[PDB]
RNA sequence: UUCCAAGAGUGUGUAUGAUGAUUGAUGCAGUUAAAAAGUCCGUAGUUUAUAUUUAAGAAGCAAUAUGAGGUGUACUGUAUAGUUGGGAGAGAGAUGAAAUGUGACGACCCUGACUGGACGAACAGAAGCGAAAGCUGUACACUUGUAUGUAUUUUUUGAACAAGGACGUAAGCUGGAGGAGCGAAGAUGAUUAGAUACCAUUGUAGUUCCAGCAGUAAACUAUGCCGACGAUGUGAUAUGAUAUUAAUUGUAUUAGAUGAUAGAAAUUUGAGUUUUUUGGCUCUGGGGAUAGUAUGAUCGCAAGAUUGAAAAUUAAAGAAAUUGACGGAAGA
């Protein structure tokens, strides 16, 4: 996951300094499903990406609500009974935070992973 | 000052590979001789010496950058004519 | 060596690095069976041969009273330290003693040099009680 | 970023997006198919052909005047099949110059270091080709001997 | 093939010393070797007498050294005559 | 930079003869082409015997205007210059292609 | 700790330099890690400037000067007070000519 | 004598766990405290950019741009030393100060000619090239890098590496050539309680060339290799565009200053993006001392090199920085 970690490190540098926009020189189908989950819960504004018969580009507009985003490598196979263990490790409080799992239904939250009783490989976290 | 919508000065600053949209900088041209009137197909950055059609002599020459026109020989770019 | 399918290379590497633990190295070689001074037990028995004193290190100054014995289980010669005041007057030669250790993992503690054992019983009479005066020596 | 040296240069050449049929040519299409078979049967490289075809004739991309076929693929349809590709053949020719050079000058050991880098660059291409079944399996390049 | 590092001097056996047999291996390699003929171009020149080298095919004798076909002090004086 | 200077003399013109022309080697074949006037040019090496060499100079004037070119090398060198099966004393050129051997 | 930024000398992107020799002691020193001075002295003294004027067969002439370059190791240099110990915060000043 | 803790129990001792984030997958550290092989190539094992069709890589042009990159033939530069023809007739040379040594079979100085060996002054830089060790007289021959431009071929051929392979200042070894200056070992003159050391006079191996072994350095940027993002100002090397005699601009390296971060601190565009710890891969360390010492195995003509413990011991060893005291240390 070279492309996913390269995305997350550029955001933490940008969101801490307080910039408005961001331009990256690589696009990927894993990163596009990442941002749609970030767009759904309301952490960022709109974003866009350009195809140019090359690696592709990505343009995102921030609003200043991110604390830290991250990625985990290697991608561990987690069963259904250990999601309660991982959630205590990587999250500050029980009331908020999010996780992304690469389940066969799609990249979904840990709330939907428990609610549909599906365990899979883990991707990353953001809050 | 938008990154998604660049202005024409910011296009003039950037490298040709790191633009928002990939457009090359090579085109084809037609050179007109001064004494005789012959036209010849040519290139922006040619790698070899072209000669005039009639009166075979020096017209372009290979350089590190753009091609050098020897003498007074006016040219223009050509394009699609469908 | 961080990978999902790298368990064979991870276990082989971490066994090598574990050998530089100074406590774990003696467990592999089994030095407590090879080079033990007293054997493997809490106490021992012996026969007294000498009654001699030593002199402690700097900056203190005294004379520490000891005794050179010979063990029964192994047959070696060793020295032990008489641990209380006026207790050497009970001890005669050609007698039996019982020896207990100091409790600092095989090292010498205090300012007594090179000695790691102390006497506890003489003729099946407790020396801690005999200093108190409860019993009498036959 | 380079294979056998430390460089990070970016100086390349970019072909355009969605190239259509060129109309500014002055020589007809059947004549431009005639001379390219004269060049290949005479023995010039396929990389040298695209250089000349851009300069003196006026067509830049060689995919459009043909029927959407690449240049090495287009030659196969008319019997001129290339057995060993060109990246192998230029490397064995460059290697024979240095073995010629060492037989005169023996004390030059800077050149002996240069032989190891190019031969190791040769074997990484041949070993991958035998996986793809491009060259026959019992093929060895012909090298000059060393005295 | 049977010998590890002695070579042609294995005929001497286990006598005459160690460094005396090293000096025999340098000389006996260049004496028994055949060389190219400068006249005909074939590799048939052999030695038969001290200072006389002759070819098998063209049968032309050449003067030379004791144990080598060319002498290292013999070739340096050819270069100064070429200039 | 890298630039290899091209060979200019008959060292360059001779490998073009073997690819695009017809030839024969051997002294016996070299005498036959001179008598029947079917040879164009003759290339000799430096290692011919002195008797067989001057016989070819005397006969080439008698056969006509056939030229003779002198190579400075051994038979093993001439087989390394252009690829031949065996080492050769003399070379006889029956027909040529794109070579500039006669115009030189 | 480290005392100076460039460690002893001003050499970068190289591997080695051939050594030169001091004039007073005569020990080998690399050419970067040397102390070199330049001075120009005339042949005649200023104290003898007027006395040559009464002895000149010529009418007017110029008095000539010669130059010199010297090299030293740093042991000889500080002993002859060519180069002195400076303050720590004042070590970073560089007097180019 | 009196007080405290536990209480039908309470202490002493030998193993073995936890304390220990001092075995670290979660989860340690590798400039200076212990710790990155001298530098590259390359197999097994580990690993991977992709909207499945395209970047990167490899091959190939132009400017014959630019460069103490390498190897070989031919010439050339002054100086030190020696042989010799003229002139002349007492000291020359060294040191803080002197002594042995040295000169009327004539030195030392100024001149006229010769033979040999070593080395390229001044220009000469916080400037260039090389994987590292390294690389400065001229003209040709052979041979080789990185970077900038660009509608050129192929289509994923990639990064790092147990086994194996090559190069590697300086000494040191066997064989042949040479030997001007310098010079370990050895021998003399002074200083000294004593000098077999510093000072001075001699003097051999060596340092020069060719063919081979050998494989150690404070081989140091004491900082492994690949990949994404970063604040202004003054410079340097190469090269392209705009523009035209007046400038401001693109890419790749590199020097320095001020802020900002991080750090135990000195310091610092990475040694930053870390207890809100994860992009991939090889090697090394676990309190001092014994000790890079014994023993075994593999290399080498030898000297020696790589691998590499323990018994008995000991409460400290160590890194950065403030205040004093001292200097046979320096200035005002
Ligand atoms: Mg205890
Ligand atoms: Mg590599
Ligand atoms: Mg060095
Ligand atoms: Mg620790
Ligand atoms: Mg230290
Ligand atoms: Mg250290
Ligand atoms: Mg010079
Ligand atoms: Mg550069
Ligand atoms: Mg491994
Ligand atoms: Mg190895
Ligand atoms: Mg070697
Ligand atoms: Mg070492
Ligand atoms: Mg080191
Ligand atoms: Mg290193
Ligand atoms: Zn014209
Ligand atoms: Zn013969
Ligand atoms: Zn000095």
């Amino acid at each position: 996951m070279k492309q996913l970690s390269n995305l997350c490190k550029a955001i933490n540098n940008a969101s801490r300094a307080g910039k408005r926009q961001l331009l990256l020189h690589e696009s990927n189908s894993v990163t596009r499903d990442f941002l749609k989950q970030m767009l759904k819960h309301g952490y960022i504004t709109k974003y866009s990406y350009v195809d140019d018969k090359r690696k592709g580009k990505t343009i995102v507009w921030l609003n200043g609500r991110l604390n830290k985003c991250g990625a985990i490598c290697p991608n561990y196979k987690v069963s259904l009974d250990h999601i309660e263990n991982y959630r205590s490790r990587l999250l500050p409080a029980r009331q908020f935070g999010h996780l992304l799992f690469s389940t066969e239904k799609g990249i979904i939250d840990h709330n939907e992973c428990i609610g549909s009783n599906l365990g899979g490989s883990i991707l990353g976290f953001f809050y | 000052f938008d990154l998604a919508f660049p202005t024409e000065e910011q296009i003039k600053k950037t490298h040709k590979t790191k633009n928002l949209y990939a457009v090359p900088t090579g085109y084809f041209m037609q050179v007109l001789c001064d004494g005789c009137k012959g036209v010849t197909l040519c290139y922006s950055h040619s790698q070899r010496d072209m000669n005039c059609k009639g009166c075979g002599e020096t017209i372009l020459k290979s350089t590190g950058g753009k091609a050098r026109l020897i003498g007074e020989c006016a040219f223009k770019k050509v394009d699609y004519s469908f | 060596m961080n990978g999902l399918f790298a368990a064979n290379d991870l276990i082989k590497s971490r066994k090598v690095k574990r050998r530089s633990d100074p406590y774990y190295r003696k467990k592999i070689l089994g030095t407590k069976y090879k080079h033990s001074k007293i054997g493997n037990g809490p106490q021992a028995k012996g026969i007294v041969l000498e009654k001699t004193g030593v002199e402690a290190k700097q900056p203190n100054s005294a004379v520490r009273k000891i005794v050179k014995i010979q063990l029964i289980k192994t047959g070696k010669k060793i020295s032990a330290f008489v641990p209380h005041d006026g207790s050497l007057n009970y001890i005669e030669l050609n007698d039996e003693v019982v020896v207990e250790g100091f409790g600092k993992k095989g090292h010498s503690c205090g300012d007594i040099p090179g000695i790691s054992y102390k006497v506890v019983k003489v003729q099946n009479v407790s020396l801690l009680a005999l200093f108190k005066g409860k019993k009498e020596k036959p | 970023a380079k294979m056998h040296s430390s460089g990070r240069g970016i100086s390349t050449s970019m072909k355009p997006f969605s190239t259509m049929f060129p109309t500014w040519i002055d020589v007809s299409v059947d004549e431009i198919k005639a001379d390219v078979l004269k060049m290949n049967t005479k023995g010039v490289s396929s990389a040298e052909i695209g250089n000349k075809l851009r300069d003196v004739y006026g067509v830049g991309d060689c995919k459009t005047i043909f029927d959407g076929l690449s240049l090495s693929r287009f030659l196969e349809k008319e019997g001129n099949f290339i057995e060993i590709p060109e990246d192998v053949k230029d490397l064995v020719k460059r290697a024979n110059i240095l073995r010629k050079h060492i037989n005169t000058h023996s004390r030059d050991k800077d050149s002996k270091y240069r032989l190891g880098l190019i031969i190791s660059r040769l074997n990484r291409c041949v070993k991958h080709y035998k996986k793809k079944l491009r060259i026959p399996s019992t093929w060895k390049p012909k090298l000059v001997e060393l005295i | 093939n049977g010998t590890k590092k002695v070579g042609i001097s294995g005929r001497f056996g286990a006598r005459y010393g160690s460094t005396l047999r090293k000096r025999m291996k340098k000389v006996l390699e260049t004496q028994k070797k055949t060389y190219e003929c400068r006249a005909c171009g074939k590799t048939s020149v052999k030695r038969d007498v001290v200072g006389i080298w002759t070819c098998r095919s063209c049968k032309i004798k050449f003067a030379g050294g004791a144990y080598a076909y060319v002498t290292p002090a013999g070739t340096t004086f050819n270069n100064m005559l070429k200039q | 930079s890298r630039r290899y200077s091209k060979a200019v003399g008959l060292a360059a013109s001779l490998p073009l003869v073997v690819k695009t022309g017809k030839y024969d080697i051997g002294f016996k074949s070299a005498l036959r082409n001179v008598i029947t006037k079917k040879a164009k040019c003759i290339v000799v090496s430096s290692s011919l015997p002195s008797v067989k060499r001057k016989q070819l100079e005397y006969y080439c004037v008698l056969a006509g205007g056939i030229p003779l070119k002198f190579y400075e090398g051994t038979n093993n060198a001439l087989a390394n210059l252009c690829e031949l099966k065996y080492r050769t004393g003399v070379m006889s050129v029956l027909h040529e292609g794109e070579s500039d051997l006669l115009t030189e | 700790p480290v005392k100076r930024k460039n460690h002893g000398k001003n050499r970068k992107n190289r591997g080695s330099c051939k050594p030169v020799q001091c004039d007073k002691c005569g020990r080998c020193v690399p050419k970067d890690k040397a102390i070199k001075r330049f001075k120009i002295v005339p042949l005649v003294e200023a104290g003898s400037m007027d006395d040559v004027k009464v002895a000149s067969i010529y009418d007017i002439f110029e008095v000539p000067r010669i130059s010199y370059k010297n090299q030293y190791c740093i042991s000889c240099a500080c002993h002859a007070r060519i180069v002195r110990v400076r303050s720590r915060q004042g070590r970073k000043i560089r007097y180019d000519g």
